[PDB]
RNA sequence: ACAAAUUGCGUCUAGCAAUAAUGAGAUUGAGCAAUAACAGGUCUGUGAUGCCCUUAGAUGUCCUGGGCUGCACGCGCGCUACAAUGAAAGUAUCAACGUGUAUUUCCUAGACCGAGAGGUCCGGGUAAACCGCUGAACCACUUUCAUGCUUGGGAUUGUGAACUGAAACUGUUCACGAUGAACUUGGAAUUCCCAGUAAGUGUGAGUCAUUAACUCGCAUUGAUUACGUCCCUGCCCUUUGUACACACC
RNA sequence: CUUCCGGGAAACCAAAGCUUUUUGGGCUCCGGGGGAAGUAUGGUUGCAAAGCUGAAACUUAAAGGAAUUGACGGAAGGGCACCACCAGGAGUGGAGCCUGCGGCUUAAUUUGACUCAACACGGGAAAACUUACCAGGUCGAACAUAAGUGUGUAAGACAGAUUGAUAGCUCUUUCUCGAAUCUAUGGGUGGUGGUGCAUGGCCGUUCUUAGUUCGUGGAGUGAUUUGUCUGGUUAAUUCCGAUAACGAAC
C-alpha cells in the first residue's frame, strides 16, 4: 500500500493465484495383481534419457514424461 | 609539576626566585609594579583559590553579519587578608577563563583588618567606613560587631569571604544587575583601606630600605645564578 | 630584461621615459586564494544522511506502452542569412591540440561497386611509428552571374534512395532530383573587449549504436580605437551625522 | 586654551567641583515612565487670537541619555577594472531556425533552480532503457512463535481462455523434481519518496578588490578601541618614513 500525491486505489484487484489443488492427487493409485507381478499405474517413460521413474501422465492424446512437462509430448511423432 | 620553571623577566623576580625576597609585604612598601604572576605563586598558591563571577557575553558587529565574544568576570584571593578582580574578552571560553584569571594576580591588594567597638583579639572587620565610587556603583562600608555575617548583594559575598572580612553592614545604590561596576568598585572599595589616614599610624617609621640598593650584589653579576 | 638599464633624484627614499641589449625592451596567461559568514545551490551524485513515507496490494522492482519533444503565447542563450570585400566553378595549395580495438568491434588505408548515400574485399594501427608528414577551412586565381527578395538567402513539403540500432512516427541522420517563404542592417534597449586580442574562419575533444547548431581547448586569418577618467550603475577601509536594528527592500 | 592632579553615565565642566565618607554655606520654585495632555472642567484675566492656572477613568514595558561598532545605504575628502563608461568595434533585441523555461494543454505533458550569481543548467544532443512521469502489468524478502505431517505443504509448461507476448501471472485438464515446514507473527529491506528551514560533503557569491586577526601596553567604568597610520609610493596592509607592542600570523 504506497502513498503517492495523484494515484489512490487502483484496484485492478490482483486475482493471481499461487495453487488450486483442485486435482493431482499424489499415486497412491497403484494396484498389484498377487503374487507377483506389478502393474505400473502411470506407466513410465519410453526415453532412455531418465531411469523411467517420473510417472509418465495419463491425459488426453498428448501425455508427456514428469521430469519435464512440456516436452515429451506423446502424438508420436514419428522419425524418418 | 608545574610544567615550566618560572623564568624572571625582570629583576625583581630575579630577586624573589634568588630567595632573597621572603616577604609579600616587601613589593607593597614602595608599590613595586609587579608584571609577573609568577611571584604571586611564588609566595602564595597556598589558600589561594578561585570563583567565577559570570561568563556573561558581548557581541562585535561586523561587515557581515555578527561577531560573539565572551568575558568572565572572576577573582582570586587569599582567604585572609587578600583578592584580587579582573576580566578579559575572548572569542572562546576556555581560553578566556584559563586565561582572564592571570590578571587578578597583578590586582592583589593587602586587606586590612579593623576591631569596631573593642581593642581584645585579633581584629576582624575594616578600619573604617570606606566607599568605593565606580560607575554608578558606591559599595559603602560600614563597620559591624561580631556575629552579623557580611550582608551584601547575593553577588560580592564570594569576593569578601575570600578576602577575609566577616562582619560589614555593605550595600550601595543603583543597578546591582547592570553587574559591570560592582564586582570592580567593590575592588576599589576593598582598596583603600591602606589609603586612610589612621592616628594608629600617626608615629611613622624608619623612613626606608629600598632592597634595589640592599641587593644590587646580586643585580651587579650578569651570571644566570640559580637558587 | 640576470633590473648599477642612461636619464636638470622627487619628503635623500621607486628622478615614467621609451632609450643599453639586439632569443630578451614581461618568454608570460591561468591555477592556487583569507576573515566572518549567507537560511545561495543540492537528501534526484552516492550503500553521506537525521527525521518523516512505505513495504507481498510498491514509491520500490522488472516487462509492455506512452510522455517529457505535446502549442493561439511570453521570453533568453546562440547559430543561417539579409548578397558584390559576393554566390558560383576550378586552381593554387596550409595548421595544430589531439585522436584511435581485447574481452570489446575504435581509428582507418588500399583496391572494388554505387548519382549518391553507402556496400563488398584485403590491410595497418594498442599507436612520434599505421591512419598521416593528419598535406583543415576561409582567402588567394581565371571565370561564370548584372543587383532583379536575385543563380542572394533554403524555412516549408512531397518523394524514393540510404543506414544505425530488435525496433522510428513534431523526426535516426544522410543522399538525389523537385518546392523557394520570411527576411535588404533590425523599435526602446542592451553585450563583451585593448594584441596575436576582438572578430572572421575551421578542426579535435565531450556527451555517442546512430544525433551537434552547444560545450573544452586547438589552429589560421588578422583591425578601428583606449593607453584614460570618477560622470554614471560600481566598488575598497578616512572624517562624518543618524531614529540607523533582520543594516533604506 | 591647557591638563584633574575634582566631578560626573558619558560629550563636556573650572565650576555643573567643594552635594566624599549612607552630608549640611543661605533662601525660593520645581520633576517621579509613557502616551491620556498642556485636552476637558469651572473659576480668573483679554476688545480678540487667546493666558496665568490643570486633573481622571482608560491604555502602555518601555520612550530616551551619551558612547562603541555596520555606511572611503545617492553624505564629505583620496585612490582602482571596458563585471563602469568614453574612443570604438562586432553584435544580439528585428527575420528564419534550434534549445532554456513559463504559460497553455494533456492520462501524464516528471522535476529541481528566480536578480546580479534559474534561465545550451541538473553535461539535460533522451524512440524504449534511463525515467524519478503517466497507463497497463510484475517480483518477494528473513525471525522465534506456528500448524499440515512426507496421503505432497509446492513448483512448473502443453492444452483453450487471458494475454502485449504465452503469463502454469491466473485457469478448464493433466504428470511433476516436492522440505526455505513457502507463518498469520519480530519487523527489518528498498526507494532518483518528503524536507538544503535537520544537515554533512561539495560549490557559488562575498573577491579583476585589498583586507583579516593574536600574546604586551600606556586609551578608557565598559562596549571595544591602539596596533591595521598624516604622507609618499605601490596592482597590493607594497614598502619607505612618522614610527604609540613588536618578534605578530595569514
Amino acid at each position: 500500500a504506497k502513498k503517492r500525491k495523484k494515484k489512490n486505489y487502483s484496484t485492478p484487484k490482483k486475482i493471481k493465484h499461487k495453487r488450486k489443488k483442485v486435482k493431482l492427487a499424489v499415486l497412491k493409485y497403484y494396484k498389484v495383481d498377487e503374487n507377483g507381478k506389478i502393474h505400473r499405474l502411470r506407466r513410465e517413460c519410453p526415453g532412455e534419457n531418465c531411469g523411467a521413474g517420473v510417472f509418465m501422465a495419463a491425459h488426453e492424446d498428448r501425455h508427456y514424461c514428469g521430469k519435464c512437462n512440456l516436452t515429451f509430448v506423446f502424438s508420436k511423432p514419428e522419425e524418418k | 609539576e608545574d610544567s615550566k620553571e618560572w623564568v624572571p623577566v625582570t629583576k625583581l623576580g630575579r630577586l624573589v626566585r634568588e630567595g632573597k625576597i621572603k616577604s609579600l609585604e616587601e613589593i607593597y612598601l614602595y608599590s613595586l609594579p609587579i608584571k609577573e604572576f609568577e611571584i604571586i605563586d611564588f609566595f602564595l598558591g597556598s589558600s589561594l583559590k578561585d570563583e567565577v563571577l559570570k561568563i556573561m557575553p558581548v557581541q562585535k558587529q561586523t561587515r557581515a553579519g555578527q561577531r560573539t565574544r565572551f568575558k568572565a568576570f572572576v577573582a582570586i584571593g587569599d582567604n585572609n587578608g587578600h583578592i584580587g578582580l579582573g576580566v578579559k574578552c575572548s572569542k572562546e571560553v576556555a581560553t578566556a577563563i584559563r586565561g582572564a584569571i592571570i590578571l587578578a594576580k597583578l590586582s592583589v591588594v593587602p586587606v586590612r583588618r579593623g576591631y569596631w567597638g573593642n581593642k581584645i583579639g585579633k581584629p576582624h572587620t575594616v578600619p573604617c567606613k570606606v566607599t568605593g565610587k565606580c560607575g554608578s556603583v558606591s559599595v559603602r562600608l560600614i563597620p559591624a560587631p561580631r556575629g552579623t555575617g557580611i550582608v551584601s548583594a547575593p553577588v560580592p559575598k564570594k569576593l569578601l569571604t575570600m578576602a577575609g572580612i566577616e562582619d560589614c553592614y555593605t550595600s550601595a545604590r543603583g543597578s546591582t544587575g547592570t553587574l559591570g561596576n560592582f564586582a570592580k568598585a567593590t575592588y576599589a572599595a576593598i582598596a583603600k583601606t591602606y589609603a586612610y589616614l589612621t592616628p594608629d599610624l600617626w608615629k611613622e617609621m624608619p623612613l626606608g630600605s629600598t632592597p634595589y640598593q640592599a641587593y644590587s650584589d646580586f643585580l651587579s653579576k650578569p651570571t644566570p645564578r640559580l637558587h
